[PDB]
């Protein structure tokens, strides 16, 4: 366990004395399964995909590409393929959802297919199935979409949000896909848990619940499917088991808004970054609130994420913009 | 140890709570109170062998395997054997929980039918040979009754016939029957197991959608007004920081007359103190832990500390909204910070914070002043905080408050004109027209976008809250109010005339109410716009025929009406012409009528031109 | 509505109601509507009773609103007054679209504030100064005084009397017409300076001039831990804590910021632009708990303290009367609350008791009740 710096160029843009803003923005981070890629994207930068072999991370420099998704628009979310470890689905912000394909022989990235659905407004999510055999691409205003990959990427059906909430004209922050990859746990703006049955192509709702009264912020799963974690923009952290679809534990720390949730390959350590730069760290089988770590992050705003095959430990949060990587963190003080 | 050790062990703990629920200690452990600097100027390890080892180690080990026959005939004998440890608490609701999950699972089927197909595992790949490997898990055995999961191992509990004794069941009669055994023992101690308090709502809201029909719907919603009022609502008060699970037992009590819910929402504020002790010292707990927010209570931690307050009202607001009002009435600049934390209140702190209202505009304290010449200073300061509930959150139903407005104006209240003239300056934007300038009074009566810029300089924001404004009315016109407040005000404003209290008071008074009534009509005007304003109001065939509001009060509701439809068509020029009826103020026999009734029916929009 | 009794401008009285004025003060019921005639006035009042409220309300009547050209004038002691005269001119035309009103002070590049006059959009009809700053600006010709009808000179003695502040004010005098209303106001007028003020007049108008206390008979270590049991008690609006030193105020608020009561500091051995901001956050609900020694005991009027607290008790019957005249405003319930620690303590209440008629009865070890101080 040793602090060890993380070699991109926004070091060397921020060693120099560069005044206003050396690098500028993080936009979506995705993990493949396979624990050794990468999808580090960016605002007007370049969304750069990685590939160290054996060394912590001072082995090689692999790719970083401006002009990958063109030269006008920007990408929400980069979502990786579970079946072909060539394959990452680049959904741009009006019209493209274009796939790439990466080589490690050449310097370069070359595009396989920009398959789209017309009168596509704007596609900011896209995820596949976690073994890999659908795509649910949906729209934060009007429908949403499903597709399939073993074949090609033919549609099969679609929903619209309205049938499934009658409030108002809600936003859908952010969505996760089961564990099975059987159903759909879907996140409202005012505060709305739907649960979708999603088998092979028939889309449809089956209950929806009252989490909280706010922006459900993140949604993710535990590796031993007994669990559920919710965030908030409240404090509320509530943890949902799956088997009778009720509350276990509460995260009780309402210091700010939630932002970011991760959990452990294991399922022991609960992430959470609020919005006062100050990162958490819990227990799921032990009691509610039982810290392992706090700490302090600096002035500018960081992303927190977790790898899928050993606990190694991706914080950002540097002086504009710069990722830390904790090696070796299995005490932590 | 003895049966009457126990027993003197008992009371050697309740009085300690008693002392420390009425007054007691309250936090030694600051650094301003321990702490002093000035610059210039015995008993216990055999307590501890009481928990540990004795009876109380065996009467929660004989719940831990199946033995519940013998430990309900002690906790019947001795109830106040709880209070001792917290944990024989947790194992009554273990074997209760086993009893109902057959039955919660039937009611909630294709979900969890389905949820046995949602709880799966993820399973770990290999890079190098792109490989599909489940996950490998042991079974151990371990004394502890609950179940864990380590890095790599379950622990289960070794003793696997644990069960044999006891029995699940049926579908509502017998739960309606196991329950005066189990939870009669742990009475206000469910908020310890707050899984469990979950589990038993759902069921009650599952089964009056299932039972929805026609029929059953009177004895089935009036069988669970009973057993929410007995052991699930006493049991929701001894619960410290849980806003999830206080909806839930809410969810169950939509289905309930708002009637009945004031009478459990009273019961609770009466049985606090003069019965049962472990929530009387959580009403304690939180009525110290809501006036420790007001004190701190600022402009700039305000991001983090009304979540903070939220979060608390979320789950017990029969104790945290009674001094919170109370510092509402008498300093403002709260009542700004407090309606800034609504926005993260839930569903069951908005019924009672309508309740709470009005449980203080009718508590006896003198309305009106030693004098006469002032009302009150809380009468003022109330209906800034009504009247802001109104316009910042959008999901508080405030249709009982407005039903207290209707029925005392019958009466003759200075409370209810002062609620409802805040309503109509702060939602809406109406302000009044007697400072106003000479070009600016000109400018608006002529119907144009200059009368949109009239009103953005005397500050009359109606294009703004439009939306707001129509909510607003949409309680007025849901009950039929619409045509009751116009003839009430107008009544009281008449009746004012014959009382004798002083003489610069009633020339203030009746000024005062006469520009209330101008300002309710123009309200109705922005709002009811179109084919629904001739349902609501009454037509004045029959406003100056039955009640008898003078001419110029009748014209005045009906002349932007007449308008639009002369200017229609010419076959809708000659329906609203002919559109009257007898007059009682004027005689149309020396006055003619040609020239008489088209003074009223012109405006000052079509006379004056620039 | 008192003020409009004043017979104003139904333009001007309309803010006055969104100003929350209702009663007009003494020195306001005597020369503001014989100055709306348009003769010259000389006042003498006390200090913060409404002497600043009579020139503006006067003058936003005279004015007729002309492009390009200022019409008021008024020159003031000192850069900060004059960004408090500009924070009230507005307040009052907040629906006047076309008056504007701009302030000029030292420390500014005058040659940017040309900028600032010579563009038509920030050109106002009123412009307030110091005379050492309006002094500098008519010597390059960027400003002209030939179209202005009246004249304001607040604080009359003070800036007469020094013979550099009286250049100054006799240019500007000059390079105005003699044809126009002038008008005089000041705190304390002396015989000696009213020979020499009335140069500039032509036949002026003259003019010259409950609360529950309590104490606690305790020893000397007992009350650093009787402020958390007296702050943990009182349901307070807004708290004032009274210390006769400097080295135990700022002991205080370290050990009160750590007890989770947040906290300010003001008083003298400090910064005074240091004391103005953070004066401004205590009036503007930033915090409610302020700390301060003997600089805070005259004058100052905050209507949200009502809980005032005596750490060191005064040795005299006039200092007391102040510290505590700040809570309870205006017909307002308050506490004063004294912690008695010396032998030349008790002597100072039993001369308080014979002289104000005041009984300062004992603390009850019970407490108080809560519905005495905020029903009753």
């Amino acid at each position: 366990e040793d602090k060890r710096f993380i070699h991109v160029s926004s070091r060397s843009h921020s060693r120099f004395t560069s005044t206003p803003i050396t690098p500028n923005e993080i936009l979506s981070l995705k993990f493949h399964v396979s624990g050794s890629s990468m999808a580090y994207s960016r605002m007007d930068g370049s969304l750069t995909v990685w590939f160290i072999k054996d060394a912590s991370f001072d082995k090689s420099v692999e790719v970083y590409i401006p002009d990958c998704c063109g030269s006008d628009k920007l990408a929400t979310d980069l979502s990786w393929n579970p079946t072909s470890l060539n394959q990452i689905a680049v959904v741009s912000n009006s019209s493209e959802i274009s796939l790439l394909l990466i080589n490690e022989k050449s310097l370069t990235a070359s595009k396989l297919r920009t398959l789209s659905l017309g009168s596509k407004t704007k596609v900011n999510t896209c995820l596949y199935d976690p073994l890999g055999n659908w795509l649910l691409a949906a729209t934060k205003s009007e429908k949403i979409y499903l597709f399939d990959v073993k074949k090609d990427h033919s549609s099969v059906c679609s929903l619209n949000i309205s049938d499934i909430s009658q409030e108002d004209n809600d936003v859908v922050y952010s969505l996760a896909w089961s564990n099975g990859g059987s159903h759909i746990f879907i996140g409202f703006k005012s505060g709305y848990l739907a649960i979708l049955k999603a088998k092979h192509g028939i889309l449809e709702v089956c209950t929806k619940i009252k989490a909280h009264t706010g922006p459900i912020t993140e949604i993710k799963m535990d590796p031993w499917g007994r669990n559920f974690i919710t965030g908030s923009i409240d404090g509320n952290c509530y943890v949902w088991n799956m088997k009778s679809l009720c509350c276990e534990l509460i995260i009780n720390d309402l210091n700010s808004a939630v932002t970011t949730l991760d959990v452990c390959h294991l399922g022991k350590i609960l992430g959470i970054c609020t919005e006062d730069e100050m990162v958490y760290f819990y227990d799921l089988n032990s009691g509610n609130l039982l810290h392992s770590k706090s700490l302090a992050n600096y002035k500018t705003d960081p992303v927190l994420k977790f790898y899928p095959d050993k606990s190694w430990y991706i914080m950002s949060g540097k002086n504009d913009t710069l990722s830390n990587h904790f090696v070796k963190n299995e005490k932590n003080l | 140890p003895e049966m009457e050790f126990l027993q003197e062990y008992i009371q050697n703990l309740e009085t300690e709570l008693e002392e420390e629920s009425t007054k007691g200690v309250e936090n030694p452990l600051a650094m301003a109170a321990a702490l002093s600097t000035e610059n210039e100027t015995g008993k216990q390890k055999t307590q501890q062998d009481i928990l540990l080892f004795g009876k109380i180690k065996l009467l929660e080990r004989l719940l831990i395997h199946g033995c519940v026959i013998p430990v309900i005939h002690v906790l019947k004998q001795y109830p106040k054997v709880l209070y001792v440890s917290e944990s024989l608490s947790r194992y009554l609701g273990r074997v209760f929980e086993y009893l109902l999950n057959p039955l919660y699972t039937s009611m909630t089927s294709s979900g969890e039918s389905k949820d046995m197909a949602t709880a799966l595992m993820i399973t770990r790949i290999d890079n190098g040979i792109l490989a599909h490997k489940p996950r490998l898990i042991h079974k151990y055995k371990t004394h502890e009754p609950f179940e864990s999961l380590e890095l790599n191992s379950s622990y289960v509990f070794y003793y696997s016939e644990w069960n044999s004794n006891l029995t699940p069941f049926a579908s509502v009669n017998d739960l309606f029957e196991n329950s005066h055994i189990y939870l009669s023992i742990i009475g206000p101690y469910l908020g310890r197991i707050p899984t469990l308090l979950s589990k038993i709502s759902r069921i009650g809201v599952a089964d009056i959608q299932k039972n929805h029909g026609s029929e059953s719907l009177h004895v089935t919603i009036d069988k669970w007004i009973d057993y929410v009022r007995k052991f699930i609502f006493p049991a929701t008060s001894l619960l410290q920081n849980n806003p999830i699970a206080t909806s839930e037992v809410y969810e169950l009590m939509k289905f309930f007359p708002f009637e009945k819910r004031y009478f459990i929402y009273n019961e609770m504020m009466t049985k606090l103190s003069q019965d049962i002790l472990p929530l009387k010292v959580s009403f304690n707990k939180a009525e110290r832990e809501a006036k420790s927010i007001l004190k701190a209570l600022s402009i700039d931690t305000i991001a983090k500390e009304s979540r903070r307050f939220a979060k608390l009202i979320s789950t017990n607001p029969l104790a945290s909204l009674v001094p919170a009002v109370k510092q509402i009435e008498n300093y403002d600049k709260v009542s700004e910070l407090v309606v800034y934390t609504t926005k993260y209140f839930n569903d069951f702190a908005y019924d009672v914070l309508q309740f709470v209202l009005l449980l203080r505009l009718t508590y006896n304290r003198p309305a009106v002043q030693f004098d006469g010449v002032n009302q009150a200073m809380w009468v003022q300061r109330l209906s800034i905080f009504i009247a802001g509930l109104a316009k910042n959150c959008p999901n508080m139903d405030i249709s009982n408050i407005i039903t207290y407005i209707l029925k005392t104006l019958h009466n003759g209240n200075i409370i209810a004109v002062s609620i409802l003239k805040e309503l109509i300056i702060t939602v809406g934007g109406i302000r009044d027209l007697n400072e106003v300038n000479m070009k600016q009074l000109l400018m608006l009566n002529s119907g144009s976008p200059l009368k949109q810029y009239a009103r953005h300089l005397i500050y009359d924001f109606r294009d703004d809250n439009s939306v707001i404004s129509s909510r607003l009315t949409s309680f007025f016109t849901d009950q039929s109010a619409i045509s009751e407040i116009i003839l009430l005000l107008y009544t009281l404003n008449l009746k004012a005339n014959t009382q004798n209290s002083h003489y610069k008071i009633l020339s203030t008074r009746c000024d005062e109410m006469n520009t209330l009534l101008w300002s309710f009509i123009e309200l109705i005007k922005h709002c009811l716009k179109g084919k629904a304003f001739e349902e609501n109001v009454l037509p004045f065939v029959e406003l100056n025929n039955r009640f008898h509001l003078s001419t110029p009060w009748t014209f005045h509701i009906w002349r932007d009406y007449l308008d639009n439809q002369l200017n229609s068509n010419e076959n809708f020029s000659i329906d609203e012409l002919i559109e009257g009826a007898e007059f009682s103020d004027v005689d149309l026999t020396k006055i003619s009528k040609d020239l008489f009734t088209t003074f009223w029916r012109l405006s000052l929009y079509d006379i004056h031109f620039d | 509505t008192g003020f409009k009794d004043f017979l104003l401008k139904p333009e001007l009285s309309r803010a006055i109601i969104d100003c929350g004025f209702e009663h007009p003060s003494e020195v306001q019921q005597h020369t503001i509507p014989q100055s709306i005639h348009g003769t010259d006035v000389l006042c003498q009042a006390k200090s913060g009773l409404g002497k600043t409220a009579v020139f503006v309300l006067s003058t936003l009547q005279q004015l007729d609103p002309v492009p390009g050209e200022v019409a008021v004038v008024v020159i003031c002691n000192a850069r900060e007054l004059a960004y408090q005269i500009r924070n009230e001119y507005l307040r009052f035309s907040k629906y006047m679209p076309d008056v504007k009103t701009a302030v000029f002070y030292g420390g500014t590049p005058i040659s940017k504030d040309a900028e600032l006059l010579k563009n038509k959009d920030t050109a106002p009809h009123i412009v307030v100064a110091t005379p050492g700053r309006l002094k500098a600006l008519v010597r390059e010709k960027y400003i002209d005084l030939s179209h202005v009808k009246n004249f304001v000179i607040d604080e009359c003695d003070k800036v007469l009397e020094e013979l550099d502040m009286r250049r100054d004010v006799q240019e500007i005098f000059r390079a105005t017409p003699r044809d126009k209303q002038v008008m005089m106001f000041s705190a304390t007028l002396s015989q000696e300076i009213r020979p020499i003020c009335r140069r500039f007049l032509q036949n002026p108008l003259e003019i010259f001039v409950g609360l529950q206390q309590y104490y606690i008979k305790l020893e000397e270590r007992e009350k650093n831990r009787k402020l958390a049991q007296l702050l943990d008690d009182l349901e307070f609006n807004q708290v004032i804590i009274f210390v006769k030193s400097t080295t135990r105020a700022n002991e205080l608020t370290k050990l009160l910021n750590a007890s989770n009561f947040p906290a300010i500091t003001v008083h003298g051995h400090m910064k005074q632009e240091e004391r103005i901001a953070r004066y401004k956050a205590f009036k503007d609900f930033e915090k409610r708990i302020c700390v301060s020694t003997d600089v805070f005991g005259r004058g100052i009027d905050i209507e949200r303290i009502n809980l005032a607290i005596n750490y060191d008790l005064t040795n005299e019957a006039d200092q007391y009367l102040h510290r505590v005249g700040r809570a309870g405003r205006f017909g307002t319930k308050g506490l004063a609350i004294s912690f008695v620690s010396s032998k030349e303590d008790e002597e100072v209440l039993a001369k308080i008791q014979e002289r104000f008629d005041v009984k300062i009865a004992e603390f009850p070890e019970e407490g108080i009740d809560p519905s005495t101080y905020l029903n009753n």
